[PDB]
């Protein structure tokens, strides 16, 4: 029972062709604005604004609650991307770009002080362990025709 | 949840509003039961203040100072009640609630179980079929010609009038229903 | 072979002289039966392949492909019996009698031994196709569909026509025996290259290629269900195979002239994967899913390994089965709510819990969980792209991790959440439809335990 | 025939036996998960024999009962592992998921479909199992994937709330993040030793390149959650409580460092991946510690700890002490097990509240749950003698006393001293002090099942430490000459943690009220790693997908450059070739026009 | 006085920090009445047919159409060939293209060249 001029048409450019665009997607002409008009083919829908639906009222009597939309409204571009199963932009108790330096500059500091350990690694005053055979010539891998060349250990 | 809301919200719902989220968050600071209790105290009389202001844009402008304030020194991570929106059981029990038009689909064998229980439900078909069209027209009246201006519905208002669109408000699955 | 074919043409004049109400009935009986027939084809010699005369013989690659279209077309006539109930009986034969005519159309593809016989039928197989897709398709835009998926095969499969009688004009012959066994190596020339580029890009556009494959979005979601189910289990496949079937006469110069198809396959299966997460239809995200596998596909046929034909079979296989039943659960909701709306209908698992294990058993084929075929064949197809190159694993990990998203996420938004509550038409889940489910799903996870069936004659 | 290998397949065996009778008719009563449970303390008491078996003399085994495929010169084969790992890890899981269905009779009793969860537990269980005694990498692939499935599916256990759903592919993300890295793996020990069975991989990588180790520590790191993919363990609490006591504490989680352990002879020839491995358990435990100790439910914190105990594992597979890293899994099963188990009844008790805020005196109204935390806690901060004595003060001691980055040392410090930081704060805020919870009390800890749990998890965690370490030949060098202050460090540590975390916790008593510093706030929301890494990669990806691959090429340049062009040419074609007057005069003007062509163009070339 | 909160994309401004809401017109009131009767005149449209008992099956929603429409069928016919959009098909459709090809090129290259040299270690290599 959806007619024909109820669907999504080209870019507005008359005042009459805005209005007309905004009463079919159930807005006022005040709020509806389309898309920017180029090739893109966004045409005649509206440019909501780029809420999720986690910033929503959860404590509004929604058609739909998991959604939280309402029946016959209209619907973001990209509700799909919005569905609160996934991207979210609520706002956060820290500003953006704030965040972002201090984790950044706590991998940074991480990552370099991890390479100067390494440069600087921390052992024990000991020498190197000793083995009895050649360094266990013949345990680690054998070929025991060559006369591998005499490790000789001496106590101290 | 249950009030039709309005166009707007006044200063005064404002300013309540914010009362309490500041209240909420600072119990959230405050672990203590007497350390709270001091610190709220404290913020009433903070907020009673400017009580009796009668400026209305310098009253705006504490608003607006008071709301900075609490987003800067609000608590990351507040208490939220299990079952609120941001609880963690909040939406628990939402798998187990099944719409009451599953029953009909039930095979009549289903149904030679709980025999007064379909009889019942019969009865609340009957009640809701008899009602529908006086709803409709009670709700065809009480509207003005230019459309509902709220999301407020009229009580009944005649003998045996049921209040209008009842049926999904009254069978409601349940808050636990299994 | 005969003893395969003659049934297949009796059940025309079978359901042809059949009453009013026994049509369904006696069709699915006597495929079934053919179906159980037509599984002896699975023993095979190993050394070489059975050739029962001149005209027909069977390859370890033929078998399972055969199997599975007879296998095919009883689920077929058990998901159309729902929708066509209105049909007049005439109509109803006519419908069935384009089933039988596919089958019969492929069943012999499948066993050509010569190559413009396997063109002939293979391009025989869209008469039927697109008479389903343009009578018995819903919408409006079935016409456009079947226009695309028309034209997209004939501009390719022409040039392979003219190749075809070029090589038998300059070699004598074109039986695949003949042509294996008196195979020479293809110059690097502007004619070879051309010659390549006519006897591939045919079975490029069946597969589809990405860059090509802009038919198959159109002509599975505008067919009814076993329209789709046999483009998406059967039909794909025909570019498969007659690539492993022409790639013999084309070395040594594959080495150089699937490099911008290996480009496309690849940067392709991982864009397809993308698209399937922003998809607002049910059927559309389905068909690119097809896609991103059949890309792996042609991936695994490029690169000319033992081990790349093994898992490119395995995963034809696999993926035929889990298409078909993808496409069957999601008609079922399309016949409950009348819309393809994946957004529409939501936590069905409240309601239908027996069909939510259904799709969840699809979604985790369709994800290749150890130890399904599917996993099989992609794991194959992977080890000979790393052994091609290393850097290859990069996508193929990229890939997994896209398949898998969209996979849960196709479920987690038809079967999760809480149901929409104006939508009260949802009736409890029928006989044949659970059925139905349980065929498709039967056999995949059967074809576990005996894994060197569907892994060709590279085996 | 040696009743070793009938013992240890059969315990693997028995377990499937309620799977089958699932479709029976005790799955319709309430005798399901009584059944279950009795299976699995059968399973258990079972595979106690083995393990005396391997305690005496030392048997292994390995089983190739069946052939599935040969493909060429590989051969597939079902191939079971029954070396020191699988006979000591096995009786360990079952006793665990013996004790944690018995609690979870209790814990989820009004739960409408508690047989179905009953299955679930028992099918991960299988799972696992499966993942341990896997002697080929697709075996071992089979149990990755099933126990993956399973977390998922549990972890999604209620689907009418959307977190769950989020939670559970999200953990299926980072999950197939690590699986990438398992697949590399696998191509390339097909590809260069030809086999897949780990006994050819060991003889033929006397020296193993880096390309199967970084494979290998990639999906360790996923499985495992390290710290680049850390997030999905803390997010995993949105499912049951059994389930968060059972998967993500002590049995699945270790995965990844058990793959790392499978893999030790290979691990050991190489030093730039144990480097690798150790710097980044060193991050994963101190990040995820540093992280718990500003927490205020009490799920988050337990899960942060499981956390910061795999980074520690991770940590003692990079100084090369394979072992070491085993025992402790065995060790901290026991008390994080008995740790969530604790967290569970308190949180049953308190009218299914989670918030530590909102939980008062407990240390009379809840005894032995007081007890039974108040030992694992102890447990789990290494006080001397008890279960995680025996395990983490000897990788503290290992970790001091060898070739090691600075670096990781220091920061295995600080995460010990967090670790007391935390189990103060637990303690502290959940157990001391006065009631905060409402008025209407309903705590009631006096139930069988609970209580037999509970107490069972607590004598395994205070004699287990002791009898396994003295059950088991010494496969390490004991580090038996070292500095007295350096003896002592773990000690030190750990009561500067004690102090300071109570020091901070008793000054919040204070009618005092100050803001937050920045160091709270990055620790308390985890650093801003979920506020960042969940927003901007997932919004470009999607965005990307619609916009670029959707919309861009599919429905717009695809369509214009074959289709399209090809309808507009034709259609202007038609449309000239077409459009002709019907005047005879112009067309026997064109006649004569092509007559004269034809007699010049060609009647002159002959 | 405190430090101040900066909005983005993925950390949208909260509406007590938004300055709009608290300079109020009578314009901006009647803005706001007018968006409650839209809402409450949809809410009465849809609560009709969901409460009506004789109603059976599935509401159509016209703006879920107009919205699948949109991003379905409607993009074709509203596209132009623009700089940006023909700037963004080519980067976007061929640049991956020809970057795989270098790099998968260049790799197999020294391989093969790596390979004539006889210095490859392909020991026990016999499967591919
Ligand atoms: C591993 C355990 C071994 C157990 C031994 C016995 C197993 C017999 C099972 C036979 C195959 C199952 C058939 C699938 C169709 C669904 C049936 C159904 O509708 O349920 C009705 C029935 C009636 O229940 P209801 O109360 O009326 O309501 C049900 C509701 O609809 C809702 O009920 P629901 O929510 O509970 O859903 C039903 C159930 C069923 O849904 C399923 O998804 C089950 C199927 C598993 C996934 C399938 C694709 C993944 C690829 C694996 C391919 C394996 C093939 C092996 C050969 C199979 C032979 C046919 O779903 C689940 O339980 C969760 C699925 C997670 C499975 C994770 C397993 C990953 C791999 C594990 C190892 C696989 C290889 C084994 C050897 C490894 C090396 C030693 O429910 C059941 O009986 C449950 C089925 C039992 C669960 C089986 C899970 C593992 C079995 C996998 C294959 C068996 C391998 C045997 C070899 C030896 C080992
Ligand atoms: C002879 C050798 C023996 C050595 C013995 C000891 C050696 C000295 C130890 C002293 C070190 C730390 C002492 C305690 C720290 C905090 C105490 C304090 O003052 O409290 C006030 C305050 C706490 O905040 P608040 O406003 O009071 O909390 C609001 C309410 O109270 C909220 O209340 P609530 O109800 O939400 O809960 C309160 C909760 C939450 O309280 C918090 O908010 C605190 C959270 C953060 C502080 C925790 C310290 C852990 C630091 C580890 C950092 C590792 C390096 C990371 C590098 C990051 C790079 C950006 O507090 C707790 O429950 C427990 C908190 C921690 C207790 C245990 C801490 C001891 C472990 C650390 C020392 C290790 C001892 C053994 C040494 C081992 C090796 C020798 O602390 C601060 O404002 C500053 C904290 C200092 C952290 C500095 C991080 C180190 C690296 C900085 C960057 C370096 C590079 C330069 C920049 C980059 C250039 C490019
Ligand atoms: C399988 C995967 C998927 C594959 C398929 C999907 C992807 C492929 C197919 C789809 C994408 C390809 C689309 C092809 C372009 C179609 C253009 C079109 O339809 O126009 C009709 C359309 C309608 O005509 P109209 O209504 O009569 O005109 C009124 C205008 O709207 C009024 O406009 P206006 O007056 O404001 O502006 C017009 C004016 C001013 O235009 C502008 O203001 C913007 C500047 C446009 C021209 C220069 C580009 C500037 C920015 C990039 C510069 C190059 C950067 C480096 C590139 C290589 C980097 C390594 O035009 C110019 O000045 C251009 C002069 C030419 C100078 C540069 C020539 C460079 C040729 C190509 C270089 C790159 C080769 C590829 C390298 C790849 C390396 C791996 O005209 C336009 O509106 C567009 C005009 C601008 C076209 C620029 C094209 C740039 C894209 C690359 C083209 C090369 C690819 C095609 C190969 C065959 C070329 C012979
Ligand atoms: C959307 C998806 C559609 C399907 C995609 C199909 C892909 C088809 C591409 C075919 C792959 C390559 C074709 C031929 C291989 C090499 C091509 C050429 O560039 O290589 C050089 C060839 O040199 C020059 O480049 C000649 C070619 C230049 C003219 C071709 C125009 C290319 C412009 C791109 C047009 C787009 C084509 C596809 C239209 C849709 C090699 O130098 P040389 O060793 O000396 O010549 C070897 C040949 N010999 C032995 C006979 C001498
Ligand atoms: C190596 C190959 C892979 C490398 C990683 C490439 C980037 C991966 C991009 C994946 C994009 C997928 C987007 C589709 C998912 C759908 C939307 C979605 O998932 O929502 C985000 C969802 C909800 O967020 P919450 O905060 O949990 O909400 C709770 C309260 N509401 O959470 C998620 O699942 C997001 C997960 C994004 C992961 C991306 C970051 C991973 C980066 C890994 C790099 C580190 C590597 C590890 C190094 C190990 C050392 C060797
Ligand atoms: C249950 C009721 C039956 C109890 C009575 C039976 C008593 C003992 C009878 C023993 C059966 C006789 C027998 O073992 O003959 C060998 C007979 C066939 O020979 P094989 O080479 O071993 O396998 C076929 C491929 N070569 O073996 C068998 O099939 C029986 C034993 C099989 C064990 C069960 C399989 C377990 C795994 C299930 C499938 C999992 C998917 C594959 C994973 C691959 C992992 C790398
Ligand atoms: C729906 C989309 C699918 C599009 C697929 C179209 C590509 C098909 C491949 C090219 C088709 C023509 C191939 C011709 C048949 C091959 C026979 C042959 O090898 O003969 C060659 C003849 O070679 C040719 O003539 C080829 C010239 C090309 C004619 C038509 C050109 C049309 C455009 C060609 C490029 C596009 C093909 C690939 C594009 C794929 C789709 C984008 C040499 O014969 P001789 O003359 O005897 O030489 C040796 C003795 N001197």
């Amino acid at each position: 029972h959806v007619t024909k001029d109820m669907f999504p048409g080209p870019y507005p450019k008359t005042p009459e062709e805005r209005a007309a665009a905004a009463k079919k997607y159930n807005m006022r002409v005040e709020d509806y604005e389309p898309y920017p008009d180029d090739g893109m083919g966004y045409g005649d829908y509206p440019k909501l604004p780029d809420r999720s639906q986690q910033e929503r009222d959860p404590w509004y009597d929604w058609d739909h609650p998991d959604l939280r939309l309402n029946w016959g409204e209209p619907i973001h571009w990209d509700l799909d991307m919005y569905i609160r199963n996934r991207v979210d932009t609520s706002p956060t108790p820290v500003s953006w770009n704030t965040m972002c330096k201090h984790l950044f500059g706590f991998v940074a500091f991480m990552l370099f002080m991890f390479w100067v350990g390494e440069i600087y690694p921390s052992y024990q005053p000991v020498g190197p362990k000793q083995y009895p055979y050649n360094d266990l010539y013949l345990e680690r891998g054998g070929d025991p025709t060559k006369e591998p060349e005499p490790v000789v250990h001496y106590e101290i | 949840a249950f009030s039709a809301p309005a166009a707007y919200l006044t200063h005064q719902q404002k300013v309540l509003r914010l009362y309490k989220r500041a209240l909420r968050h600072l119990e959230s600071w405050c672990v203590h039961r007497d350390k709270y209790r001091y610190f709220a105290c404290l913020m009433r009389a903070r907020f009673d203040e400017h009580k009796n202001e009668k400026d209305m844009v310098k009253a705006t402008q504490l608003l607006r100072q008071a709301e900075e304030e609490f987003w800067y020194g609000q608590h990351p991570q507040p208490y939220i009640f299990p079952e609120s929106p941001g609880g963690t059981s909040y939406e628990r029990y939402e798998c187990y609630k099944v719409p009451e038009w599953c029953l009909d689909d039930w095979h009549p064998s289903e149904k030679a179980m709980y025999p007064d229980y379909f009889a019942k439900r019969e009865q609340w078909k009957r009640l809701r079929r008899e009602s529908w069209e006086r709803e409709v027209k009670q709700l065809q009246e009480e509207t003005p010609p230019g459309g509902p201006r709220t999301e407020a519905l009229p009580p009944a208002r005649k003998e045996g009038d049921l209040p209008p669109l009842w049926w999904h408000i009254v069978t409601r699955p349940r808050e636990r229903p299994m | 072979m005969l003893k395969i074919i003659i049934p297949t043409t009796m059940l025309l004049p079978m359901t042809w002289m059949s009453k009013h109400n026994m049509i369904w009935i006696n069709a699915t009986v006597h495929s079934l039966l053919i179906s159980l027939i037509s599984l002896s084809l699975l023993n095979q010699l190993g050394e070489n392949s059975l050739n029962f005369s001149l005209t027909f013989f069977s390859d370890s690659l033929s078998a399972p492909l055969l199997v599975l279209t007879t296998w095919l077309l009883p689920l077929m006539l058990m998901a159309s019996q729902s929708h066509l109930s209105k049909e007049t009986t005439t109509r109803k034969k006519l419908y069935i009698t384009m089933l039988i005519l596919l089958q019969l159309f492929l069943i012999m593809t499948f066993t050509a031994t010569e190559l413009i016989l396997f063109y002939i039928l293979f391009e025989a197989t869209l008469v039927p196709t697109l008479i389903i897709i343009t009578r018995w398709g819903n919408q409006t835009e079935r016409l456009n569909a079947g226009l695309y998926f028309l034209f997209y095969t004939l501009a390719g499969s022409l040039p392979l026509l003219v190749a075809l009688v070029y090589i038998q004009n300059t070699t004598g012959s074109l039986n695949f025996l003949i042509i294996h066994y008196w195979s020479h190596p293809l110059s690097n020339s502007w004619s070879n290259i051309f010659m390549w580029l006519a006897c591939i890009m045919a079975f490029m556009v069946k597969m589809p290629l990405y860059g090509l494959h802009l038919w198959l979005p159109k002509a599975h979601v505008e067919a009814p269900i076993a329209g789709s189910m046999v483009l998406a289990a059967v039909l794909l496949k025909l570019g498969g195979y007659g690539m492993m079937r022409i790639t013999t006469i084309l070395n040594p110069l594959t080495n150089y002239m699937a490099y911008p198809f290996l480009m496309l396959s690849m940067w392709g299966m991982i864009m397809t994967s993308s698209i399937c997460l922003r998809q607002t239809d049910l059927k559309s995200l389905i068909a690119y899913s097809s896609v991103s596998h059949m890309a792996l596909v042609i991936v695994a046929i490029m690169i000319q390994t033992p081990w790349s034909f093994m898992g490119a079979t395995a995963l034809m296989i696999a993926h035929g089965l889990t298409s078909s039943m993808l496409f069957c659960l999601a008609n079922t909701n399309y016949e409950r709510v009348h819309s393809r709306t994946m957004i529409l209908a939501r936590g069905l698992q409240t309601l239908l819990p027996l069909m939510a294990t259904w799709w969840l058993v699809a979604s985790l084929t369709n994800l290749a969980l150890p130890p399904s075929i599917n996993l099989i064949g992609e794991l194959f197809i992977i080890t000979a792209s790393f052994s091609w190159s290393n850097i290859t694993i990069i996508l193929m990990g990229m890939n997994m991790m896209i398949t898998a998203l969209y996979s849960l996420y196709m479920l987690i938004t038809t079967q999760r959440g809480k149901y929409t509550h104006h939508i009260n038409n949802i009736k409890p889940s029928f006989t044949r439809e659970n059925a139905l489910m349980a065929l498709h799903i039967l056999p995949l996870l059967l074809l576990t335990l005996n894994p060197k069936m569907i892994l060709g004659p590279l085996y | 025939m040696n009743p070793f290998a009938s013992l240890t397949l059969t315990t693997l065996t028995i377990l499937t036996i309620p799977i089958m009778m699932s479709n029976s008719n005790i799955y319709k009563t309430n005798l399901y998960p009584n059944y279950v449970k009795t299976t699995v303390s059968y399973a258990f008491t079972l595979s106690l024999v083995p393990l005396l078996m391997f305690m005496h003399t030392g048997q292994e085994m390995i089983i190739s009962n069946w052939h599935w495929m040969t493909l060429q010169t590989v051969e597939l084969s079902l191939s079971f592992k029954m070396d020191y790992f699988s006979v000591m890890f096995i009786p360990v899981a079952l006793f665990v998921t013996w004790s944690i269905m018995e609690f979870s009779m209790w814990y989820m009793h009004s739960d409408p479909f508690i047989n179905r969860f009953f299955k679930y537990l028992l099918l991960f269980l299988i799972t696992m199992m499966i993942l341990v005694t896997a002697n080929n990498l697709f075996q071992l692939f089979i149990g990755w994937e099933g126990v993956g499935i399973m977390s998922f599916l549990l972890i999604g256990w209620w689907h009418g709330r959307t977190d769950a759903n989020t939670a559970a592919l999200q953990a299926i993300l980072y999950n197939r993040i690590g699986d990438i890295g398992f697949v590399l793996s696998m191509a390339w020990f097909l590809t260069h030793s030809n086999a897949w069975d780990l006994q050819q991989i060991f003889m033929l990588n006397n020296e193993c390149p880096n390309m199967p180790l970084i494979g290998l520590l990639l999906a360790a790191a996923g499985k495992s959650a390290q710290f680049g993919l850390h997030p999905w363990l803390p997010s995993a609490m949105e499912g049951p409580t059994p389930v968060s006591a059972l998967l993500h504490s002590s049995t699945m989680v270790v995965a990844g460092v058990f793959l790392l352990i499978r893999f030790y002879p290979l691990m050991e020839t190489n030093k730039l991946v144990q480097t690798m491995t150790l710097c980044l358990g060193a991050i994963t435990t101190l990040f995820t510690a540093l992280c718990a100790i500003t927490q205020n439910d009490i799920k988050k914190i337990v899960a942060f700890s499981t956390s910061s105990q795999l980074g520690l594992m991770m940590v003692t597979i990079g100084i090369n002490q394979p072992h070491l890293a085993f025992l402790h899994i065995c060790m901290h099963a026991f008390f994080k097990a008995m740790l969530f188990m604790c967290s569970g009844s308190i949180i049953h008790s308190l009218n299914d509240e989670q918030d530590i805020r909102k939980m008062g005196g407990l240390y009379k109204a809840m005894p032995f749950t007081t007890t039974a935390l108040i030992i694992g806690s102890l447990a789990l901060t290494g006080m001397p003698y008890l279960t995680g004595f025996y395990s983490k003060d000897l990788i503290i001691e290992a970790v001091n006393m060898s070739y090691t980055n600075a670096w990781a040392l220091l920061m295995t410090l600080i995460a010990t001293s967090l670790t007391a930081a935390y189990s103060t704060r637990i303690i502290f805020f959940a157990f001391l002090g006065k009631p905060r919870f409402p008025p209407l009390v309903l705590i009631n800890e006096n139930n069988p099942l609970l209580i037999n749990s509970i107490k069972r998890l607590l004598i395994g965690s205070i004699f287990a430490g002791f009898i396994i370490s003295n059950n088991i030949p010494p496969m390490t060098v004991p580090n038996t000459t070292m500095p007295l202050y350096m003896k002592m460090t773990a000690l030190i540590v750990t009561i500067m943690g004690f102090m300071l975390a109570l020091e901070l916790n008793n000054t919040t008593y204070y009618l005092k009220f100050k803001y937050p510093s920045q160091t709270y706030k990055f620790s308390n929301m985890l650093g801003y790693y979920p506020s960042i890494m969940h927003r901007l990669p997932t919004y470009h990806n999607l965005s990307m997908s619609q916009k670029s691959a959707s919309s861009l090429l599919d429905l717009i340049w695809l369509e214009t450059i074959l289709p399209k062009t090809t309808s507009f040419i034709q259609m202007k074609m038609s449309i000239m070739v077409s459009n002709q007057k019907g005047l005879i005069k112009l067309y026997f003007l064109s006649f004569l026009i092509t007559i004269m062509i034809s007699m010049t163009l060609f009647n002159y070339h002959e | 006085s405190f430090p101040k909160y900066k909005p983005s994309r993925l950390a949208t401004l909260p509406a007590t920090l938004d300055p709009a809401e608290y300079d109020i017109s009578p314009e901006t009131r009647k803005a706001q009445a007018e968006r409650l009767a839209i809402r409450s005149r949809l809410k009465r449209e849809y609560l009709l047919q969901y409460n009506d008992p004789n109603r059976l099956g599935v509401i159509e929603d016209p703006a879920l159409i107009r919205w699948t429409y949109a991003r379905s069928a409607n993009i074709y016919p509203n596209f132009r060939p623009t700089p940006k959009t023909s700037l963004l098909g080519a980067l976007f459709g061929i640049g991956p293209l020809f970057f795989w090809y270098y790099v998968f090129k260049t790799d197999r290259d020294k391989k093969e060249k790596l390979i004539q040299e006889g210095k490859l270690d392909q020991t026990f290599n016999i499967s591919y």
